[PDB]
């Protein structure tokens, strides 16, 4: 993280696509280096098709500039996520804050 | 008036496990800064440490891969292992083991014990297991050395490093972290000009204060002995 | 033009400006020295600015 | 054999190279060589980096 | 090594006559057969020929008459 | 605001610290600015330029 | 050519009917091979490692 | 071995023939150039015992600003010239010399009255110039043992140049053992007042440095 920022790092990192962010709030049922699983809060659940969200992070892969792309789960097992929240901080972002 | 007083290693305060202040009390005026900066220079540069150098994780081929059950992918597990502070009494190379299953952190208190190896911080966390039937099993390799040996230089001969599973960690055998001296006025019964040096050092635990400054003084002494007869 | 292009540029002219200057009252003002060597030994010893 | 030795960077190649380099100047040249002092010859010093 | 060739310039005048006269002598020593007239300090042939030019014992007339002498005794 | 946040920590209000030479152990005259600055590493890496 | 001819007729090492054009790592690069992907033309025998 | 440091094997010392030496000792460990060179520099400069003219009382002068009848070198130049005086005393500790001499030429150091305790290393050294007349000079110089350097501002008085050394300056250079490129080539360089040559002043400094360390050197 920048020790001195301007508050815009979070907007820039979430608006970008490198971060993996929640579609619906819930409880993180299983974390892993490869994937995050989100037992959806029952309120944000459709009538049928019970489901629980699952985000398969992108591990190491070459950017257009050959630099590395990969995502780390910044949430731990059984951690309450909310909608529009960051579960995987991609490259150059720390807890969903742009960090070059 | 043509011979100096020689400093003695007076009371060694042990503030914390890692951070301790030593005091060399009877210094002539002028030798305080000289001795202190030479000792700080040596302590920061040249001290024998016990860094971990190789890791053989079980079903893993390289450091750029994931492992089911544990969230820290392998690069981060190596970065967490390099910070493992380990004091081995007997040997110059010891292979540790770390087998552990079940959810939770895999701290340094999960490494299996040898009679000579001692883990200084058993609360240092290596990785996290997040799966009921998932287990990590690594063969760590601690060894002694000086300064800093990046893997690049370390992979020079390599001893024909056959297996691909062997992930190499970058070695940091140097227990001290930051040495700060202060040269104040000792309360010697007379001789107003009598400085005392106070060497506040902060190791990672694997080396203790008195033996440390004694080692630094030995190094300075041998180099000065090469300098005393040209 | 004949002017030497070995001009010291920016850290050197400031090192030399800080060196070859004077203060109205600094450590060891007004003490006769017996040569540049003694001036250097005074400065390194910490007895004169 | 010489090519193979240099290709594996034998221990002796650095002494052979320090002897090749000694009085052998090299021309250093920046991109827009506006005036002739933009191509200058230096004696090399085998540096690490 | 040799930092400056200022002394070698005065012995020969021209700065290009100096280069052409010293390359000639240094190629005499390099390929070959001839020996340096000065105690070689682990130098190369270039700085050796320059240092010999510095001491006035190498130049165009001297090198040419040295040519003539060996052209004679080659017979 | 910067000076107040410095004073809330135990740093000098002037933003400047006295620093000692690492080699000679002596103290730099004229205290120096020392602070934490965010530094980026552009990919004009020398491993590609050379 | 000639004497290369004699040096192969002396030590008897045959002249291989194949030229080496294998893909090798660049000069200076030093990194683990983290992946290998093999594509084949349709209807061409995949080797043991494809 | 985790304790096996390079020791310099190229201790080759050049010198200007009497009192200006230059010791290119190599190869130190990485970073040992500045530690060793700076320890020796501080020791030689600040605490290196030796004798030096500590004060002077002139037979005809009270203030530090005055003129004597016949000398053009004023009293401050006389005190400077006395500062360069290179005395080496024997077992006596606080020696006093008398400098009464009359004439017209320069007043060299050889014009000092002898003794078995003090020896002047440059009798050819000037002390003062004299008029072309009956003008005489006389004074009690006080040479006194000491360790480092003590200016008159701390204490007629004359700045005590106790230590022998006049200039130390080390330039840690690049070295190279076979494959390693980062090492230290310590180039010490010293001159002295004359009472001892530099290649021995260095070893006396290293002695004083190592014996302060004897309370921790574990053999």
């Amino acid at each position: 993280k920048p020790l001195v920022g301007t508050g815009m790092e979070r907007a820039v990192a979430v608006d970008s696509g490198v971060t993996a962010v929640a579609k619906r709030g819930g409880v993180v049922q299983y974390v892993d280096a490869s994937r995050i699983v989100i037992k959806v809060n029952e309120d944000e659940m459709y009538p049928g098709e019970a489901g629980i969200d699952i985000y398969n992070l992108t591990k190491y892969t070459r950017s257009n500039q050959n630099t590395c792309i990969n995502q780390m789960p910044c949430v731990s097992l059984g951690e309450p996520v909310e909608r529009g929240d960051v579960l995987a901080d991609g490259p150059s972002t720390d807890l969903g804050e742009l960090a070059l | 008036v043509t011979e100096f007083l020689k400093p003695r290693l007076v009371d060694i305060e042990q503030v914390s496990s890692t951070h301790a202040k030593v005091t060399l009390e009877p210094l002539e005026r002028g030798f305080g800064h000289t001795l202190g900066n030479a000792l700080r220079r040596i302590l920061l540069s040249s001290m024998p440490g016990c860094a971990v150098t190789e890791v053989e994780i079980d079903g893993v081929l390289h450091e750029y891969s994931t492992k089911e059950g544990v969230q820290e992918d392998i690069l981060e597990i190596l970065l967490n292992l390099k910070g493992l502070a380990v004091r081995v009494q007997g040997k110059d190379e010891v292979i540790l083991t770390l087998n552990k299953s079940g959810i939770g952190p895999v701290t340094a208190a999960d490494i299996t014990h040898d009679g000579d190896v001692e883990i200084v911080k058993p609360q240092h966390v290596i990785c996290h297991l997040t799966d009921e039937n998932a287990s990590i099993s690594m063969r760590i390799k601690v060894q002694r050395g000086r300064g800093y040996v990046p893997a690049s230089t370390r992979i020079h001969s390599e001893e024909d490093e056959r297996p691909i599973g062997r992930l190499l960690v970058d070695a940091c055998y140097s227990p001290v972290e930051r040495i700060a001296y202060n040269v104040e006025a000792a309360r010697v019964e007379q001789r107003t000009d009598l400085d005392k040096l106070v060497i506040e050092m902060e190791t990672n635990g694997t080396i203790d204060p008195e033996e440390a400054i004694r080692r630094a003084a030995t190094i300075l002494a041998e180099q000065l002995e090469a300098f005393v007869d040209l | 033009n004949g002017e030497p292009i070995i001009v010291p540029s920016q850290d050197v002219v400031l090192g030399l400006y800080y060196m070859t200057r004077d203060c109205v009252n600094a450590k060891g003002e007004g003490m006769v020295l017996t040569g540049p060597k003694e001036a250097e030994r005074l400065y390194r010893s910490g007895l004169a600015s | 054999a010489a090519k193979k030795m240099v290709e594996r960077e034998e221990a002796v190649v650095w002494d052979i190279l320090d002897e090749v380099i000694r009085e052998h100047p090299v021309l250093l040249n920046r991109a827009p060589t506006l005036h002739r002092l933009g191509i200058q010859a230096f004696e090399p010093v085998l540096i690490e980096g | 090594a040799r930092v400056t060739v200022q002394d070698a310039v005065e012995k020969i005048g021209n700065r290009f006559d100096l280069v052409l006269v010293a390359a000639r002598r240094a190629r005499q020593m390099q390929v070959g057969g001839k020996d340096p007239l000065v105690p070689e300090e682990n130098d190369k042939t270039t700085v050796i020929a320059l240092r010999e030019i510095e001491e006035g014992l190498i130049n165009n007339q001297i090198l040419d008459v040295r040519e003539r002498q060996e052209q004679q005794e080659q017979e | 605001e910067i000076k107040e946040l410095l004073k809330l920590g135990d740093l000098p209000t002037s933003g400047q610290i006295r620093l000692y030479d690492g080699r000679t152990g002596e103290q730099f005259e004229r205290p120096v600015t020392v602070g934490y600055m965010y530094m980026l590493k552009l990919n004009h890496l020398v491993d590609d330029k050379m | 050519t000639p004497e290369e001819k004699l040096l192969r007729a002396i030590f008897g090492e045959k002249a291989s009917d194949v030229k080496d054009s294998s893909l090798r790592v660049p000069n200076g690069v030093s990194g683990t091979v983290i992946d290998v992907q093999v594509f084949t033309r349709d209807g061409v025998e995949k080797d043991k490692r494809a």
